[PDB]
């Protein structure tokens, strides 16, 4: 019974870590929209600052 | 006898005699065609030339109209008899009936009153709101304000306290449309004028489709009336129905009047602006204003310098969220970022403020834990973060509310839920009495006997 | 006479107006009474006919429009030589200390140029501080920079007081500290300790404060820049402190936005790489003396990627990054060992002996970090026989790094230590060799030299 609850262990580790990979890689491109729209956002805040001081 | 000598959006420039030039405020008035069109001067110029805002529709002005000087400010009418009535931003009346019968006309460019006259109430106020009282409870004659994006419900909960305030109270009321849909304004008045509480409450609107000038000024004319209200020794509610208005119309005219622009685009003077405005709506030792505004936030974003400016002038911030909303859960407000000053031990007792204290606490473990239980998944947390968790899913659950005015919309009739039958709840589901229900059993519900009802019925 | 009227005031910007045939170069200086006062400007640009716009080196308050404006047809000039020493100065060479006139001998202009190409000489003779995690992981040369990084509160003052001290105590080398932008508790607090140290006589201060307008605390690395460059044409080899680069560009910023340049990458001027050049740039040996320098840095918010920290690392030659975790733990000087560098550490300069070492103490620590997470969860029985070896080394070499300065005796009372640099190798090289496993760990803490520690550990 020890060895086989061991074994079930490995099993479950593995497919646990395989589900949190995935979790992982689908907040990345969630993070990444978010970076972008910031990006955006500030280049477009600087060069109107810039721009809008003059003259 | 001045003249027109630009005509650039809303904002018009009129050249006067050198001894004549008008004062700042003043109001001018020009013959639109077939049409009477005033405006308000905003800055003396050099050489008699004078800079003013159209309170109408610019289109049709030629150059060198002859505008006439009124030597006075725009001036509304005030009192009794402008109660139960639609008012233009002019003081005109828009509603069909005949011409308002007032005694007395007050000017609406006026000083906030001294800091000698301020008066300070501890008296708390209940409203059936669950959350509203909890969370953030406010007191009669304190300032209120309700921050949200687009379409999360700020304007379903300023109706439901109308329902529960402004019926069960005697003293006058008045409601200022400032830059919102006139359908919304229609459907308030029938609702005010078929359940005869509409003699007790005076009305201003000044909705989006109006030119910048009205819905610049029109906030002051609602202010006007309140103050009247006020110094008669009343006590008055003042509901504002989008204050955010009031500086977009400022943003709108402020780089016609020859201003350099300032953090995102906004006027340079925003803060002057809105202070100049937030410091006369307030109570003293005479009477009392209570007051309840919302207060778009753009973009969702809260720290935009006009959301932002804000926060500092209202004693109760109820924050509502998109993020909550979403989930059906209404009303949406964020108990993490709505606030109250009369949350102290010494004016709500320290069981109420202890419940409270308890509950922000939870919630906020519960977002600590929402990146690992993302990551992760739910099953390695501590076998007591997992309890954490479903209480503080319950606890977002109980604090959903089913409201009178929100029957339209979900057929489910509303709930009126007292403060000592929530705080009791509230501190019932913290100390794991409730553990045994599912949390469906919490969602839309009163107190908390109606969960332990529902729970019964799945 | 006086052939100039000013035309504008607005704030610290004011312009003034000379017939066409004198109009003053840039950089001129010129002088006006500010009513009982006296108050000299530094022209920036010749715009238009015979105006030229100016920023005032004192508080522009009470300038009217029309008074009347002498130009000096010299840029602003100080005193140089030995009479310095001991003196403090404001940027155009008063004395802010009431000890009276300088007695100075000379002025030279703080503008000019660099040395070219030709006249340097490289020689790679080290600096030795008497700090040991200094000497040790990040070697400098004489003639080299050094940039002490770090954010607030790590030790970036009184690790330059310390080495002041030592430089002017144990090689009796002239000194010079430019204060740009100097917050006056830590000037006074600076000047009490140099003279309570008694090596006041060989440093000479210089100090732009903070409530000065943006024009001094712009121009005094360049006053403390032209006395050490006297000191070098004297054939010496002195050391300039400059306490804070940050502010030295911040101060930039402020003379370029108000001139109404138009700004560029995050509000820095346009010309920031090249004020940054012509400072550093002066600063080198050349074939008659030598001007080394050490400059404290302050990285905004730990980013160490915004343009003020990003531009000034193209001209170190070393740097000590200070870290509050480090000082939190209380081993001052809360130098990082890992993340501080040197150019000159390599076996061709310092001998494979002092590579050796350092490279030897580094991966120690490097692998001690590895073996903090397993001691966490496993406990430290886990470990090898070996590895808790490592441990208990890694930790000895931990404590030995931090030392007791002269200086911060004022903070805890105990004396200071100076350490020189065969003491620190040989006691670390010792350390990693399993010469001293018996002793415990404190036996090392704050004890200044290895000899030390073994008298130490007698008394634990
Ligand atoms: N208590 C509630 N129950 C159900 N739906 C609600 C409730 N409160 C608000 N809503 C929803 O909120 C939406 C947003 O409406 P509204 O409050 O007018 O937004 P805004 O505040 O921008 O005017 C409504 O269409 C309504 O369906
Ligand atoms: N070697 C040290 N010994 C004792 N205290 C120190 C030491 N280094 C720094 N400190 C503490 O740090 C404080 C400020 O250090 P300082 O070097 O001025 O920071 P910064 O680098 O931000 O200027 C001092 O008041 C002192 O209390
Ligand atoms: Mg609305
Ligand atoms: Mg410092």
């Amino acid at each position: 019974g020890v060895v086989e609850n061991l074994a079930s262990e490995q099993a479950a580790r593995m497919v646990a870590m395989k589900a949190a990979t995935d979790n992982g890689g689908s907040l990345i491109k969630e993070l990444q929209l978010v970076y972008n729209k910031a990006r955006q956002a500030s280049i477009t805040q600087e060069l109107t600052e810039i721009v809008s001081g003059a003259a | 006898t001045g003249k027109i000598v630009q005509v650039i959006g809303a904002v018009v420039d009129v050249e006067f005699p050198q001894d004549a030039v008008p004062r700042v405020y003043d109001a001018l008035e020009v013959q639109n065609g077939n049409e009477r069109l005033v405006l308000e001067v905003q800055q003396q110029l050099g050489g008699g030339i004078v800079r003013t805002i159209a309170m109408g529709s610019s289109d049709g002005l030629r150059r060198g109209l002859d505008v006439k000087d009124l030597e006075h400010p725009i001036e509304v009418p005030v009192g009794k008899a402008t109660l139960g009535r639609i008012m233009n931003v002019l003081g005109e009346p828009v509603d069909m009936k005949g011409e308002i019968g007032e005694e007395e006309r007050w000017a609406i460019h006026r000083a906030a009153p001294s800091y000698e006259e301020l008066s300070n109430s501890q008296e708390l106020l209940e409203t059936g709101i669950k959350v509203i009282d909890l969370m953030a409870p406010f007191a009669k004659g304190g300032k209120v304000g309700l921050f949200g994006g687009a379409g999360v419900g700020k304007t379903v909960n300023m109706m439901e306290l109308i329902r529960n305030i402004a019926i069960e109270h005697s003293g006058y009321s008045v409601f200022a449309g400032v830059g919102e849909r006139t359908r919304e304004g229609n459907d308030f008045y029938h609702e005010m004028t078929d359940s005869n509480v509409i003699d007790k409450v005076s009305l201003v609107y000044g909705q989006m489709n109006e030119p910048p000038g009205n819905r610049l000024r029109v906030a002051l004319t609602g202010l006007t009336m309140a103050e009247k209200f006020r110094d008669e020794g009343r006590d008055v509610l003042l509901f504002v129905d989008n204050i955010y208005r009031y500086t977009l119309a400022g943003t709108e005219v402020s780089a016609l009047l020859g201003r350099m622009p300032s953090a995102v685009g906004y006027q340079p003077t925003l803060a002057e602006e809105m202070g100049v405005l937030q410091e006369r709506i307030t109570s003293t030792k005479t009477g009392s204003i209570t007051s309840v505004q919302a207060v778009y936030v753009p973009a969702d974003d809260l720290t935009d310098p006009s959301p932002a400016t804000t926060f500092a002038h209202l004693d109760a911030t109820v924050v509502l969220s998109r993020q909550i909303a979403s989930l059906g859960i209404y009303p949406a407000v964020d108990p993490l970022d709505s606030t109250s000053r009369q949350l102290d031990p010494l004016v709500v007792g320290q069981e109420h403020y202890d419940t409270a204290r308890g509950v922000q606490s939870i919630l906020q473990r519960y977002q600590e834990l929402k990146d690992i239980i993302a990551i992760l998944g739910m099953d390695e947390l501590s076998e007591e973060d997992k309890l954490v968790v479903a209480r503080a899913r319950k606890i977002q659950r109980f604090l959903s509310q089913p409201f009178f005015v929100a029957e339209v919309f979900t057929g489910s009739p509303g709930k009126y839920v007292s403060l000592k039958d929530t705080i009791r709840g509230f501190k019932g589901i913290m100390e794991g009495e409730y553990d045994h229900l599912p949390e469906q059993a919490f969602y839309m519900v009163g107190s908390i006997e109606e969960a332990v009802e529902k729970a019964k019925k799945l």
